This record gives C-alpha cells, sequence and structure tokens, in this order.
RNA sequence: ACAGAG
DNA sequence: TCCAGCTCCACTTAA
DNA sequence: TTAAGTGGAGCTGGATGCTCTGT
C-alpha cells in the first residue's frame, strides 16, 4: 500500500505490506520476572543468600 | 632382495656417520658423502658382504676433547641380542680401553640384556639403537628444530640472564629420540632453535631430566 | 589411620531442620551398635 | 522429583 | 554411556 | 629344571552444561 509517514507527513518511498496477522500473547511477562536483592535472608548451613 | 638389504647397510652407516659428526667425533668428508654405487666397492652384495664384523666403526676419536676418548659402533646379526653377545662386545671394548659403544640391533633386544646396559658400569656406557630408527636421520626431518648442546659456561649465562635455578627450566627426557641421538645425559641443557613463520627465529631452552 | 575414637561435628555443620541431618542419624546408629556390642560381650 | 524459559 | 590404573596369569630367556 | 622380568587380558572406579521460574 501507499503509506504516508506520520512523523513528517511526506509519503514513504517504498510500499509497505499491510494485513491482519494472528498474534498470540505468551505467559512470560516482565512484571512476574523483575527481581532485585540488596541484602536479605540467608541459608542456615552456608550463610550465603 | 639383496638390492634392498645393501640399501639399509648404506643408509644406516650414512646416518651413523652424521650422528658421530654431530656429536663432535672426527669424521672425514668422504665418509659422509659415501654414495650407494661407491659402497658396493669395499663391501659388495650379500654373499661377499659381512654384517657382524665388517661394517664396525672404531676410527671415531673425540677430536675436540681428546684423541684417546674413542667410541665403537657395532652391528649385531642376531635380531634379538642376548647378554652373551653383549659380554662379547664388552670384553673387546675392555681390551681396547674404549668406554663408549653403539649397538645397532635389527629387531630388538631381550629384557635381561636391556637391564645389563643400565648397570654393567657407569664407566662403560652403551646405547641401544634399533636400525629402523637409523633409516631416517631425524635431525633432518622437517618437524625437528636445530638442537645445540650448551656448554657449562653458556648455561651459567642462561641462568644468570633470567635469574633462574636449573630446576625451573622446561624438561626433556633422556628417552627422547633427539636426546638419544646427541647422547646427552641428565643435567645437560639443550638450546633449541624454533623457526618462525617469518624469516626470524625463536630461541628456547630445555633441561635433561 | 585406625580410628578408635571419632569426632562429632558442631551443630551448625548439620542444622536442626533439614528433621535431623543424615550425619546425626548415622551417629545415633554408631552409638547404638556400640551399646549392642558392649552388651553381647557380657 | 518433574515441567518450563533463554 | 566411555576411559586410565591395578592385578592376575601365561611365555620366553637364562643360570 | 626353574627364577624372574615382561607381554596381554580382565576388574575397578571415575566422569558426563549453565542458570532462573514454578508446583
Amino acid at each position: 500500500d501507499y503509506v504516508t509517514s506520520g512523523i513528517t507527513g511526506e509519503p514513504l518511498e517504498a510500499y509497505i505490506y499491510f494485513g491482519p496477522v494472528y498474534y498470540q500473547k505468551l505467559k512470560h511477562m516482565v512484571l512476574d520476572k523483575m527481581h532485585a536483592r540488596a541484602r536479605g535472608p540467608r541459608a542456615v548451613l552456608t550463610r550465603q543468600p | 632382495d639383496d638390492e634392498e638389504e645393501t640399501y639399509r647397510l648404506w643408509k644406516i652407516r650414512k646416518t651413523i656417520m652424521q650422528l658421530c659428526h654431530d656429536r663432535g667425533y672426527l669424521v672425514t668428508q668422504d665418509e659422509l658423502d659415501q654414495t650407494l654405487e661407491e659402497f658396493k666397492a669395499q663391501s659388495g652384495d650379500k654373499p661377499s658382504e659381512g654384517r657382524p664384523r665388517r661394517t664396525d666403526l672404531t676410527v671415531l676419536v673425540a677430536h675436540n676433547d681428546d684423541p684417546t676418548d674413542q667410541m665403537f659402533v657395532f652391528f649385531p646379526e642376531e635380531p634379538k641380542v642376548g647378554i652373551k653377545t653383549i659380554k662379547v662386545y664388552c670384553q673387546r671394548m675392555q681390551e681396547e680401553n674404549i668406554t663408549r659403544a653403539l649397538i645397532v640391533v635389527q629387531q630388538g633386544m631381550t629384557p635381561s640384556a636391556k637391564q645389563s646396559l643400565v648397570d654393567m658400569a657407569p664407566k662403560y656406557i652403551l646405547e641401544q639403537f634399533l636400525q629402523q630408527e637409523l633409516l631416517i636421520n631425524i635431525t633432518e626431518h622437517e618437524l625437528v628444530p636445530e638442537h645445540v648442546v650448551m656448554t657449562k659456561e653458556e648455561v651459567t649465562e642462561l641462568l644468570a640472564r633470567y635469574k633462574l635455578r636449573e630446576n625451573q627450566l622446561p624438561r626433556i627426557q633422556a628417552g627422547d629420540p633427539v636426546a638419544r641421538y646427541f647422547g646427552i645425559k641428565r643435567g645437560q641443557v639443550v638450546k633449541i632453535i624454533r623457526p618462525s613463520e617469518t624469516a626470524g627465529r625463536y630461541i628456547t631452552y630445555r633441561l635433561v631430566q | 589411620l585406625i580410628l578408635t575414637r571419632l569426632l562429632v561435628p558442631p551443630l551448625c555443620i548439620r542444622p536442626s531442620v533439614v528433621n535431623e541431618d543424615d550425619l546425626t542419624m548415622k551417629l545415633t546408629e554408631i552409638i547404638f551398635l556400640n551399646d549392642v556390642i558392649k552388651k553381647h560381650r557380657i
């Protein structure tokens, strides 16, 4: 398709492929994966985190 | 055969001459350049040619250190040499007052004879060579660098230049083929001249231990 | 090299909630068998 | 002890 | 699932 | 004849990737 740039308003030189593609959301989310430790609880046998 | 057997007795003799020359024994220019068709003149084909006591060498005197320091080379005919044949060569060596000899065995040496060479005497030292090792001069092989046995006055500079003890140098075994070839013993140092990929050279050192 | 006596490690080597560590249960069995052998001699 | 992720 | 040491046992030399 | 030093064959004990993320 003939595509116009949304930043500059001038048209794009190449034609851009446009269509509906099925996209599925995966269970891996960054909110369930961000982690940080400053200092905290330690094991009883080896006194390391 | 007979064509092939004489070829070995020429190549083996040729290598022993270069071995004796590289150890610093007096070897003449016509011994080193002895040609196959010239070998056929003093000793010819196999019926006339004799292996046990014709091709023996004793002319080799250590012309650097002293003309009385002398060495044999012997070519046994039995493929496995027993202590009897060793005792034969030892008493001949005892009579001449020569202290070094080379024994060139054809297939091997029996275990009780091998033990004798360790303990017959420290002042009567004999080196086993298999003839299958002497058919190719390893000092002319493309993978083997130039080895040079260093003098004590140069070892004392090596250890002074780096401030080393002897036991921090890299090691070379006495059982190494090139250690056997030069006949070096424990506590000698060899200079080794490795070739670079460029025109240059790198110098390294090893200790016999 | 032949052990006629054996040290038992401090408690912090083998913490109280693993309940007891496998070293502590081995040392119980050694002590029990030492009582078995001593009695059977009598 | 099993499944995942890179 | 693949690989170095250790030990047992036949196999010549040598006295 | 046999004492002994050394070959060849079987037994034994060792090893086999890095982490988080949950039940």
